[PDB]
């Protein structure tokens, strides 16, 4: 299941498998810290 | 002359020169840099098996903080990068091996022994003299103090522990055995020793010894260390004729022992009782040479200066014996010592290269015996780099920092770091614990000694038991660290004093104690203090050495030792200050420091032994000819979180005590890094303020840029009796528009374990198939990875990581993380990690709005606490007649009984601020007078008395007396009833009980204990009690025989009850009865207990 | 006063022998310490540290009853 | 009526255990006190008032007394 | 963490008005005329710009994505 992951310190858009990586990196800085970005969908929020 | 302002100014370039954590940070550095060579050393080198082989320990030295990836490179660490991939912010230990063979050294071997945990912002950790950009970068708050160790991704600190001080004697009264005791606590090398000499009624002196079964004779033992003429005792032990006659006595009844080999041979036959004789004396000597007074000397040529201290010992028992010296209190800070991180941390690491070195050899020796001389003597280099496992230290030093239990019977000695905000992290990293058991009254050791002055807070203190045990650092505390003690005793030495075994303390000459032990006599000791004095204040010696004379005994105290509790004073000299004007201008413009004071001889550091000889003068005008020393800042001597009470000498004290308290509970910006921190709970107050009326210290300290609380409109009075009982209203329309409107994170974690043998876990969306597979709603959003979209909506029960497990205890067990039963809100991050071990971790925070609401619980700064009681419309508030309406209604009957006039002074002084457009100062006791601020309002408009003309809501009519409103600092406590609701209808139950759970995770039922047996009882609910204890939980029928009264055994297979020891079947009666009796019953047949039932019929 | 028993003579019999005679209690009932006296309403009465209930009942001046 | 006349004239004599502050340097409570002074401020008594404000000595003579009361129910 | 928008008490618009408060003080204004300047005359409304610290510059810089 390919996805992006934002790197934790150079936030930049990584994207690759994590089922079958068996080595996990920021393939810039090496960093082996990654967020998961928001998605592009509409949120609802009330506002109260 | 000068005034309280000037020396603020020179006060408070303190804070900003040293900071708040200096006694973690000096102490280990000071570790760091000495004591794992002190340890080494004292060690000395490994001693194998091998022949005419030997290793000989040379130099350690610490890297830099490093993690050894599971891929093979090692990298640079960040606190960050532990803090969010559990790992251990620690560094590696280099030591050097020498190779001694044939009496012969080569060329050392340097090896790693393992890794030790960095303390952050110390002189070796990687954030130290950062700028705030550089940390800002890295990822860290520039307002964090450190001080805090990282353990597996938890912050742990080490609170200081609060002991005797060490190789002092003490004098105590036993009247129960009518024996007057002196005790010395001698340390060496960690170990301790509890030596005493007592006189019981008969008048004869006995030495108690560790391992030594019974109390031996004075000179008995005295006579064991050499010295054997009785002559000699009759001189060390002083020159007083009763004194002598008294020893004479004990002499003429211990006559039988006249040789050192006959009290030898005596020590043996105590301490080696009923065996050979070679033995008894080798047991005896080496008990003299290692549990007699240690800290002098276990080498064997020790005696005497041992038997010299055990006279001084035995003079002090007798001289009380006599009256002419009273009980020493062990309150009296002069007889504590505070055991800093260092020294744990320096036992710790004792306790543990212990077991390394021990390891060592032993690996050594088999590895040697296994193979041939060749193989090892080869490549002695490879020998010994191979014969290493630094994992015993580094799991050792690990888990005693984590779990908190310190190899030697303490426990609690490191506790996890409180994050609520910025006060309750900042007194954490300042408190001190006594190690007193809890349980018991403890009435002396609980009360406010006089010497705490300046060095304890006097109302920061826990409620419950802890009440009195655990106590924080006054804000002007010192915290010392200690010096070369040969380079001090070469210079007394040189100062003039003649060493003790020349002459003896004839009472025309004084004594003197370097570190509580005889060094020396002199004839004038006060102008031996005058001379230290001197030269400590030009700059020739420490600033840690510390002189206090005792005219009564005469006798001479010199201190340089480790833990001291000092804090500053202006000298005073002819009675006139030496800090003049000049000097804080000064320090105003920066040409000048604290450190440069100190080194002037301006400011000396006093700690509760050289205070004895002081009279401070409180106040700059009060200084006369007597006085010798002036106060700095009296308001000052409160601890950090009591400062913030503004006007705190109006209160109670109680009432200061509990808003000291409830200070580290509110909620607010605690620190700048809450967005990406991973912690367990934490709290965000939406709409910060800075207290109206606040004391100048706070803005030192930095708390004003990080605030925990808000501004209200207070009014007083009672409101539809909604408010009674401590009870609060609060306005609907201001809550509306963002009061105390707050936030709740909590951070999940979940973990793809990797089982040995190949099994993993994984993160997937768990299929209808496996076993477990919760509801089919329950993942709804979850991405197709096994992890949950950021921005989502969770309300309980719902799977925030989909993971299962093998079937291993052709399925998969289901083993999701979800969010806890009551809870909700939304999902804030997705963390996805490497951890320590190569596998893969998440962390997932969900982030809760909290609106004020019914039970949630607010407090001001001066005690008063209370929860919400009703929420009112905005229209039905009362409103004053210039047109303000109130943010929050309080009850009148709460300020009497309470007596705290401080927040009435504070209300008057906040409406005062918010008119004249500036701040009001609150300082402890040098703040704004209360009768300027009523001046002030009265000169804006405003009636003195502060009281106003409202309208009543409803009716739209004037009441009838004028209501007093002004504007008071509220905080919102993190007690709030989101978190406390708890409900259970069924629920699950235990295994062995199979009663209810415990807790509200687990949908747990509450406590029905045995006091609401005897209040049910009380009533005369028998059936009540019935259904409450037994019919909801381990209702239970069991068969059982009519003559044995054993249970009988039903059988399934044949549908027949039977008896097994009995052989019945003719009657098997069915008889209800509880689970919990049923397993009571088995329990008591456990043993040899045989219960038999007679059975009735009702 | 001046005691100077025969064991007195020598120096390991006389503090403690010195001190048992000078603790010996004379004109009191045994176990009673001092005694405040004070009237209520118009009675005196007497209050002792210490007690001896058994022995003060048959000293001569003493009410039985109350 | 004591709260009245303890916000209103003076909080009085503090005490421990039934016995004037007697606890600390060797003949004095504080180091502020000349050795052997038995006067009745150098003792406990405050003679301010919750309103008029207490000086640093008898705010400490205060947390010592109530000391007292918070262990006695701790105990109790 | 940002100025309110609203005050708490009576709900006047002053969210425009604390920087130009800020500036004004910091020129050397005394603070009291150039709260009367800005039209707030009750002392609930003066409250919430005079005790207001501004925090959002502080927390800006960590990111989250
Ligand atoms: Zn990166
Ligand atoms: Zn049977
Ligand atoms: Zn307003």
């Amino acid at each position: 299941v390919e996805a992006v992951y934002r790197c934790f310190k150079c936030g930049r858009e990584v994207k690759l498998d994590l089922s079958i990586t068996r080595d996990l990196r920021c393939p810039y800085c090496g960093s082996k810290i990654l967020y998961k970005p928001r998605p592009k969908v509409p949120r609802r929020v009330k506002a109260i | 002359d000068v005034t309280p302002d000037d020396l603020w100014i020179v006060m408070e370039s303190y804070w900003q020169e040293k900071g708040l954590v200096r006694q973690h940070l000096d102490s280990y550095n000071a570790f760091i840099e000495r004591g794992l060579q002190e340890v080494v050393n004292e060690f000395g080198g490994i001693k194998p098996d091998i022949p005419d082989f030997e290793v000989k320990f040379g130099k350690i030295r610490v890297g830099e903080p490093e993690f050894q990836e599971p891929h093979g490179q090692r990298k640079p660490l960040y606190p960050m990068d532990a803090r969010i991939r559990n790992l251990t912010y620690a560094a590696p230990l280099y030591l050097e091996m020498i190779p001694v063979i044939k009496g012969v050294e080569q060329d050392p071997v340097e090896v790693r022994i393992g890794e030790l945990p960095i303390m952050l912002k110390s002189k070796v950790c990687r954030l130290y003299g950062l700028s705030d950009e550089e940390l800002i970068k890295l990822g860290e708050d520039p307002k964090d103090p450190g001080g805090y160790f990282i353990i597996n991704g938890s912050e742990r600190v080490i609170v200081s522990i609060e002991d005797i001080a060490p190789n002092r004697t003490l004098v105590e009264k036993d009247e129960r055995q009518e024996k007057y005791i002196a005790k010395v606590f001698s340390y060496r090398h960690g170990y301790r020793a509890l030596v005493a000499v007592e006189r019981r009624k008969d008048g004869i002196l006995y030495v108690d010894i560790p391992n030594v079964p019974k109390p031996v004779k004075f000179v008995y033992v005295m006579r064991a260390l050499g010295l054997e003429r009785d002559k000699d005792i009759v001189e060390a032990v002083g020159n007083d004729p009763e004194v002598q006659q008294i020893m004479f006595d004990n002499l003429e009844d211990a006559s039988d022992i006249t040789t050192q080999q006959e009290a030898l041979e005596f020590i043996g036959k105590l301490v080696a009782p009923g065996q050979a004789r070679e033995y008894r004396l080798k047991r005896a000597e080496y008990v003299i040479d290692n549990n007699l007074l240690p800290h002098m000397g276990v080498s064997p040529e020790d005696r005497i200066k041992k038997a010299y201290y055990l006279g001084m010992m035995a003079l002090k028992v007798i001289e009380l014996s006599l009256g002419r010296r009273p009980e020493d209190d062990k309150d009296h800070y002069a007889n504590k010592r505070l055991r800093l991180a260092g020294d744990l941390l320096k036992d710790l690491f004792r306790v543990a290269f212990s077991q390394l070195v021990k390891d060592i050899q032993y690996q050594m020796t088999k590895t040697y015996q296994r193979k041939g001389d060749k193989y090892t003597f080869g490549n002695i280099h490879r020998f010994i780099r191979n014969s290493i496992r630094p994992d015993v230290l580094t799991e050792r030093i690990e888990h005693a920092l984590a779990t908190g239990a310190w190899p030697g019977g303490r426990t609690g000695v490191s506790q996890l770091l409180d994050r609520t905000n910025y006060m309750s992290t900042l007194s954490h990293l300042r408190r001190v614990t006594s190690p007193l058991d809890r349980e018991q009254p403890h009435f002396e050791a609980r009360d406010l000694h006089g010497t705490h002055w300046g060095r304890i807070c006097p109302t920061e203190t826990p409620e419950g038991p802890n009440c009195g045990l655990v106590k924080n650092l006054a804000l002007m505390a010192q915290i010392t660290t200690a010096v070369p003690e040969e380079e001090i005793r070469e210079y007394l030495m040189s100062l003039g004093i003649v060493p003790i075994e020349v002459r003896r303390p004839d009472p025309t000459l004084w004594r003197v104690y370097l570190n509580g032990v005889l060094i020396g006599t002199i004839e004038d000791g006060k102008a031996l203090v005058q001379r230290i004095r001197q030269d400590r204040r030009s700059g020739k010696i420490s600033d840690v050495i510390n002189v206090a004379y005792y005219e009564d005994v005469k006798e001479v105290y010199v201190n340089s030792d480790d833990g001291r509790v000092r804090r500053p004073l202006i000298i005073v000299e002819n009675g006139v200050p030496k800090l003049t004007k000049e000097h804080v201008q000064a320090v105003k413009e920066g040409r000048l420091k604290w450190s440069d004071l100190i080194k002037m001889g301006i400011i000396e550091y006093l700690d509760a032994e050289e205070e004895e000889n002081a009279y401070v003068a409180m106040w700059p005008w009060e200084v006369t000819e007597e006085h010798t020393h002036l106060e700095l800042m009296p308001a000052a001597i409160l601890g950090l979180p009591a400062s913030l009470v503004p006007y705190p000498e109006h209160n109670a004290a109680p009432r200061n005590t509990y808003g000291a308290g409830m200070a580290k509970q509110s909620l607010g910006l605690g620190w700048a890094n809450f967005r990406i921190r991973v912690d367990t709970r934490g709290h965000l107050l939406h709409y910060p303020q800075i207290p109206l009326v606040n004391s100048r210290i706070m803005k030192a300290v930095g708390y004003e840029d990080r605030p925990a609380g808000q501004n209200f409109v207070v009014a007083v009075l009672a409101y539809q009796g909604y408010n009674m009982e401590d009870a609060i209203i609060i306005n609907k329309a201001s809550i509306e528009r963002g009061l105390a409107r707050s936030t709740f994170f909590r951070t999940y974690e979940a973990e793809e374990k990797k089982y040995l043998g190949g099994q993993t876990d994984k993160f997937e969306i768990p299929d209808p198939t496996v076993r477990g597979y919760r509801g089919e709603k329950y993942y709804r959003n979850l991405d197709e990875d096994g992890l949950i979209f950021p921005e989502s909506k969770v309300e309980g029960k719902d799977v925030l990581v989909g993971r299962t497990s093998p079937p291993r205890f052709q399925e998969r067990r289901e083993t999701s993380v979800a969010v806890r039963p009551s809870e909700k809100g939304v999902v804030d991050k997705v963390i996805i990690t490497e951890t320590g071990d190569g596998t893969k971790l998440v962390k997932v925070t969900v982030r809760d709005l909290r609106i004020p609401e019914l039970g949630d619980k607010f407090a001001s700064r001066h005690g008063q606490k209370g929860v919400i009681g009703l929420i009112v419309p905005q229209e039905d508030m009362p409103w004053t007649e210039s047109g303000i309406v109130p943010d929050l209604i309080v009850n009148p009957h709460g300020i009497p009984s309470r007596m705290t006039v401080g927040q009435l002074i504070e209300a008057i002084g906040g409406k005062v601020a918010s008119l004249k457009g500036r701040r009001v100062d609150g300082t402890a006791f040098i703040g704004e007078p209360e009768e300027k601020l009523r001046k002030e309002l009265e000169e804006l408009g405003f009636k003195h008395t502060g009281r106003e003309i409202m309208y009543d809501g409803i009716t739209g009519k004037r009441l009838e007396a004028d209501i007093f409103i002004g504007v008071i600092y509220y905080q919102r406590l993190h007690h709030m009833v989101a978190d406390k609701i708890h409900a259970r209808s069924r629920g699950p139950v235990q295994v062995l009980t199979k009663q209810p759970t415990e807790g509200r995770a687990r949908e747990g039922g509450l406590r029905f204990g045995e006091m609401e047996r005897d209040v049910l009882v009380g009533h005369g609910a028998a059936m009540l009690l019935i259904e409450r204890l037994l019919e909801e939980s381990d209702k239970t029928e069991v068969w059982v025989c009519e003559n044995c009264g054993h249970i009988a055994l039903e059988d399934k297979r044949r549908r027949r009850v039977y008896c097994p020891v009995c052989g019945e079947e003719e009657r098997i009666s069915k008889v209800e009865m509880s689970y919990a009796f049923k397993l009571l019953l088995d329990e008591l047949k456990a043993m040899v207990i045989r219960p038999k039932l007679n059975l009735s019929e009702r | 006063l001046i005691v100077r028993p025969k064991k007195a003579d020598k120096i390991s019999d006389l503090r403690r022998f010195a001190e048992k005679i000078k603790k010996h209690r004379l004109k009191g009932l045994s176990g009673v310490g001092k005694t405040i006296v004070r009237k209520e309403g118009d009675e005196y009465v007497i209050y002792t540290e210490g007690s001896n209930f058994k022995q003060v009942l048959k000293v001569p001046g003493v009410d039985p009853t109350r | 009526i004591l709260n009245i006349t303890q916000m209103a004239a003076l909080l009085g004599q503090q005490s421990i255990r039934g016995k004037r502050l007697y606890r600390g340097f060797r003949g004095r409570v504080l180091s502020h006190f000349k050795p052997g002074d038995l006067g009745a401020r150098a003792k406990g008594f405050v003679v301010n008032s919750y309103k008029s404000g207490l000086t640093p000595q008898e705010y400490f003579f205060h947390a010592m007394g109530g000391r007292e009361g918070l262990v006695d129910t701790a105990v109790r | 963490m940002i100025v309110p928008v609203r005050c708490f008490t009576c709900g006047k618009v002053i969210g425009d008005k604390y920087y130009e408060f800020k500036r004004r003080v910091e020129a050397g204004e005394d603070p009291e005329k150039v709260l009367d300047d800005l039209g707030l005359e009750r002392y609930c409304c003066r409250r919430m710009l005079l005790s207001h610290v501004e925090l959002i510059d502080d927390i800006m810089h960590y990111r989250v994505y």
